[PDB]
């Protein structure tokens, strides 16, 4: 059924399975009309489909284009975003499907449900955890290549860079949400934190700076502080 | 004018022929339903008064055959059975006749109640839902499932109402997955009416009797089966516009009929408020709304 605190640990066993995010799929910016009305502005978009286990990270980039001449954008964004992961898993290998697809917004089940009736065996989940993959976008390099892009586009990530030589899926799916949450909590702070110091670097093929093991543990408790600041700041505490 | 004798009523019983009712007390001298009106099917039926579990019944049409009911002891409960010996029936029906043992189907002249809720209702159709090829007469009760039901045990007992299921590849054409999901036009017009039922009036039938079967049984999946065909129209943006007005007066002597108290239990509230007020029909239903609202305005 649902994913939550209780079945934390399924999602780094052996059972291939994707997290789906549609909360960048349709972005806007609203505006002012000479007239003095309210009128929308579409911008790229991104479908977030993560391997948990793996990094592996299908960044579907959704150009401004798709939606042309349509209507109910937000209702089709959901459609088209079933579309795309429909599409993708087809794509793989027999052996590379996912057995479970969790969705991160329970307004995905249906039509993830219904592009994949092919796929009786694929169970489309809900998830009551709170994930922050929202903030995909505040990453440097994913936010380039989706404003970059002029057509529709599929672009490939391992999201956790090399961590797994050296830690476990678990501790690299906290690492991320961490990272995350604090990106979408203050995104100014939490990307001071990561380059504040000039001697450390993002690979060319990396998302993150090449922290040790030691400068890693920093930075997390630079991203927790960062996070019970801003609770602080918002609620008063 | 047909009639449906009873051998004997040998247990306390409260007995129902179409929409009225009457009790009949252990060994009470009973014999039957006379005055019953040619041209509809019927449904007899019971609930006894030791074991309210398991309301059951037939149906049958007069047309048909010279049918009568008696108690079997053994499997405890009255059966229809047919007289095939025309002469013994009529015999047997006039004593009971002149000596005023049975009970006259009470139809009031102005009333057009139980035509408007068994129009579409044929027996032909009846006896393909509910298999059982040697009797002309099909039995139901509280408790068959339907095949649906099955699906998600008894082949030989189950009710074989036409599946209808939103999330199916029947319902979905392949690559009008959001088209065909939130407007059903194609899975009613082309899957279910040209398809599978033919016409509306099939398809009204078996609407109609499901719900006679929620009503006078109990029988949940039934229920399940009359609001999933009332959602398949009302979700459909193109729908004839016959078959709307004719839904219309079908709903509101359902709605008309059914028992206050029983509403709670009888009545999908989600689908009814999708029905009435979010769907593509929310305005063809002019009757139905007005009843509803008037009737039980708690539902919505
Ligand atoms: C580097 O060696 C590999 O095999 C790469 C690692 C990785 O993250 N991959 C990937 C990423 C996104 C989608 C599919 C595959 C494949």
């Amino acid at each position: 059924g649902a994913m939550n605190s209780s079945n934390y640990a399924e999602l780094f066993n052996n059972d291939i399975k994707l997290f789906v995010d549609d909360t960048n799929v349709y972005r806007v910016t609203v505006h002012k009309t000479f007239e003095g009305n309210v009128a929308t502005k579409a911008i790229n978009g991104c479908i977030f489909t993560l391997n948990p286990k793996t990094g592996h990270l299908f960044l579907k980039i959704i150009h401004t284009s798709v939606w042309a001449g349509q209507k109910r954008l937000s209702q089709l964004a959901k459609w088209k975003t079933a579309e795309e992961v429909s599409a993708l898993v087809r794509s793989l290998p027999k052996e590379e499907q996912p057995k479970q697809i969790i969705v991160t917004r329970k307004a995905m089940l249906d039509p993830l449900e219904v592009h994949m009736l092919d796929f009786p065996n694929i169970a489309i989940r809900p998830t009551e955890l709170r994930l922050p993959f929202s903030a995909a976008m505040s990453i440097d390099k994913l936010s380039d290549v989706v404003m970059k892009a002029t057509e529709p586009q599929m672009v490939l990530f391992n999201i956790y860079d090399d961590w797994l030589d050296r830690i476990s899926s678990y501790t690299a799916f906290s690492r991320l949400t961490l990272l995350l949450r604090a990106l979408k909590t203050n995104e100014e702070s939490a990307k001071m934190i990561l380059l504040s110091d000039p001697t450390i670097t993002i690979k060319s093929y990396h998302l993150w700076p090449s922290f040790t093991d030691e400068q890693w543990i920093t930075i997390e408790s630079q991203m927790r502080d960062l996070i019970l600041t801003e609770y602080g700041r918002k609620y008063n505490v | 004018m047909n009639t449906v004798p009873f051998t004997s009523a040998p247990i306390e019983v409260t007995i129902g022929i179409d929409q009225y009712s009457f009790n009949v007390k252990e060994n009470q001298p009973f014999h039957g339903i006379k005055d019953i009106p040619i041209g509809h099917v019927h449904v007899i039926h019971f609930q006894h008064a030791d074991n309210s579990s398991m309301r059951y019944g037939y149906w049958f049409d007069c047309r048909m055959g010279n049918f009568y009911i008696q108690y079997d002891p053994k499997d405890g409960l009255y059966k229809m059975m047919e007289e095939r010996d025309g002469a013994k029936f009529e015999n047997i029906v006039h004593n009971f006749k002149e000596r005023q043992m049975m009970v006259s189907y009470p139809k009031i002249d102005e009333d057009d109640t139980w035509y408007n809720l068994t129009e579409f209702v044929q027996m032909d159709k009846i006896r393909k839902i509910v298999r059982k090829d040697e009797n002309q007469f099909s039995y139901v009760d509280s408790s068959m499932t339907t095949v649906q039901e099955n699906e998600l045990s008894d082949p030989a007992h189950s009710l074989n109402y036409t599946v209808i299921n939103f999330k199916s590849r029947e319902a979905i054409r392949p690559g009008h997955e959001m088209e065909d999901f939130l407007d059903k036009s194609y899975y009613l017009n082309t899957v279910m009416l040209q398809g599978i039922f033919k016409n509306s009036s099939n398809y009204f039938g078996e609407l109609q009797f499901a719900f006679l079967n929620a009503m006078f049984f109990g029988n949940y999946g039934s229920s399940l089966q009359w609001h999933a065909m009332i959602e398949l129209i009302c979700s459909s943006a193109t729908v004839p516009k016959h078959m709307l007005d004719k839904l219309d007066e079908i709903l509101y002597y359902q709605i008309k009929t059914l028992p206050e108290q029983y509403s709670d239990i009888l009545l999908n509230e989600r689908v009814w408020n999708i029905c009435l007020y979010s769907s593509f029909q929310k305005n063809s239903l002019h009757n139905t709304e007005k009843i509803m609202e008037n009737k039980y305005p708690e539902l919505l």
